[PDB]
């Protein structure tokens, strides 16, 4: 009976069909999730057990609400230039939280989960209209290059200790199919234990291409700057940058450049500009060079030179993660226990609140600012 | 040369599948799952009456913002939404919604009348259907709207399978 047809004329709506692709998605979304309530009908005959009334009782969740100023921040922690860092916790019920604020748009180059023992674990995100918003476990113990500025570390049986844990901490890393390939001691995190929680790279960009060409209180003219442009190739195995390449090895490599700083106190590249790497770091060989402070094992040194070595192939395995772990200058320990063990370190805090092993300060620069509510929608449940 | 008119919603032939959503799962706290669905079909129809943006039986209307936004505000009232941990509802909110589903029919059929004639020339025409008709067969499910308050919309309820 009825009839015509065929209009689709105004400006109106011109992208407002957005309800219609996007609602399908939303039902499609509520459809399955309405079946996620069959997760129940699990069905236990299987003990003899109670009786005791219902043992059976879920909320069961939300998917509530947020904002920010819903966070009552603590402090300062860190920066980027995608944005910065902070100690929070949120301000409604209160708790340990760190804090990321990044940038959205403006921020380019516009697959996994999570979890592991020797990684950062995320919580969860949020955003705003410019920034981007994190919450990751707040880990007391600040960063690595931080407790290598207070002291230089004499290490040994201490180093012993802060590698091997790095190797399992990577170790995860690979095994989920992964290279972080962002090695920097600030990219490490100690825990309230005094063990290791390294976040990611992020994942967080920037480079080095393709070259330039412009033709013990000594020892403290390290925390030059900081650095607040960054990143230096205190790591950045010499396969990244010329071309592509690499895989664990570079990695590997790039905790040799950890291992020196750790004994002897420097990058071995230690460019005291920015491009003496790439540079000295692009060459070493002639470039890497091993100081009078004649104090060091053989196995300490005979490491940071099989960590040096390249990237090599061919003849030989690198065929790391293991042979790694073979080497003499590792006595134990039993590679699990380590998980347990004494820290050469347990950082004393005498509260909760202590930033103590953050260094404050200021400096208020993001080159962003003008400059003058989200959603929750998942599948598992922690913790 | 400048003259107008009203009304004129029919009819049916739309979108997909069948019930069975809008059923409480089992062994959830109502106040919870009122509130969800709720805070669905607030945004949806918002979304819905965000087609029709301006363009102005049923009043003056163009209003509606002063009516959405009333619930847009009401929705963001912290104090109705159990938010935090198990931090639970008061249950005075059987007022509350027995009131605020229904309001969300006001605009409904309200567009369903007079302004469900441009909904077709999109070409969204099954969707807002079949969405009404996910609306509806909840409020049909649980008494959440009074059987009075439905006049004007009740020959697109008559409809083959909706509840
Ligand atoms: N949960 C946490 N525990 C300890 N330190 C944290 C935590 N969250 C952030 N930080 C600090 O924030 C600093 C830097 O944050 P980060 O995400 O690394 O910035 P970035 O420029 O994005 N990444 P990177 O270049 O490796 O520093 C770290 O070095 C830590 O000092």
């Amino acid at each position: 009976k009825a009839a015509a047809v065929k209009l689709k004329i105004e400006n109106f709506y011109q992208s407002s069909v957005k309800y219609a692709i996007e609602r399908n998605e939303r039902r499609v979304e509520l459809e399955t999730e309405l079946t996620s309530h069959n997760w129940s009908e699990e069905r236990k005959s299987r003990q003899l057990s109670s009786l005791g009334k219902k043992e059976s009782q879920f909320l069961r969740l939300r998917r509530t609400r947020l904002s920010l100023e819903d966070f009552h921040t603590v402090k300062v922690i860190g920066k980027g230039a995608f944005g910065e860092v902070r100690l929070v916790q949120k301000k409604d019920t209160g708790k340990i939280y760190a804090m990321k604020t990044l940038l959205k748009s403006e921020m380019y180059k516009k697959l996994a989960g999570s979890d592991s023992p020797w990684v950062v674990s995320l919580y969860y995100s949020f955003q705003d209209a410019q920034y981007l918003y994190l919450i990751m476990e707040f880990l007391p113990g600040g960063d690595l290059m931080t407790m290598l500025i207070r002291w230089q570390l004499f290490t040994e049986d201490v180093t012993r200790f802060y590698m091997a844990e790095c190797i399992l901490a990577i170790e995860t890393i690979h095994k989920l199919g992964f290279i972080h390939r962002a090695i920097k001691p600030d990219n490490i995190l100690i825990d309230i234990r005094g063990h290791i929680k390294l976040s990611d790279f992020g994942l967080s960009t920037g480079f080095h291409k393709t070259h330039d060409s412009n033709y013990q209180t000594w020892r403290k003219s390290r925390r030059l700057m900081a650095y607040s442009t960054v990143g230096t190739p205190d790591y950045i195995a010499p396969e990244i940058f010329l071309y592509q390449g690499y895989g664990q090895e570079c990695d590997w490599w790039s905790l040799g450049a950890i291992m020196y700083e750790c004994l002897i106190g420097w990058p071995p590249f230690c460019s005291e500009t920015p491009q003496e790497t790439y540079r000295k770091i692009m060459n070493f060989e002639q470039t890497l060079q091993f100081p009078d402070d004649i104090h060091i094992s053989y196995e300490a040194e005979d490491l940071i030179r099989r960590l040096l070595t390249h990237a090599d192939q061919r003849l030989g395995r690198h065929g790391g993660a293991d042979e790694i772990k073979s080497h003499p200058f590792f006595r134990g320990v039993d590679w699990n226990t380590i998980r347990q063990v004494e820290a050469p370190y347990i950082p004393k805090l005498s509260s909760i609140t202590d930033t103590r092993f953050f260094p404050t300060d200021e400096l208020e620069n993001v080159p962003d600012s003008p400059a003058m509510f989200i959603g929750y929608e998942y599948s598992r449940f922690d913790y | 040369i400048m003259f107008l008119s009203e009304p004129f919603v029919r009819t049916a032939l739309v979108k997909g599948s069948f019930k069975t959503i809008v059923q409480l799962p089992k062994y959830v706290d109502l106040g919870e799952w009122i509130a969800l669905n709720v805070f669905e079909f607030f945004t949806n129809l918002n979304q819905f009456y965000g087609v029709v943006a301006e363009y102005v039986s049923l009043p003056a209307s163009q209003y509606i913002d002063l009516a959405l936004t009333w619930i847009n505000n009401k929705v963001n009232d912290k104090n109705l939404f159990p938010t935090k941990n198990g931090l639970p509802f008061p249950q005075q909110f059987s007022r509350d919604v027995q009131r605020i589903m229904v309001q969300m029919f006001r605009i409904f059929a309200h567009i369903y009348h007079h302004h469900f004639d441009k909904i077709v020339h999109l070409s969204l025409e099954a969707h807002w259907n079949s969405f009404f008709s996910h609306f509806i067969s909840f409020a049909k499910e649980f008494k959440i709207i009074d059987r009075k308050e439905m006049a004007p919309l009740l020959p697109l309820i008559e409809s083959f399978e909706k509840q």
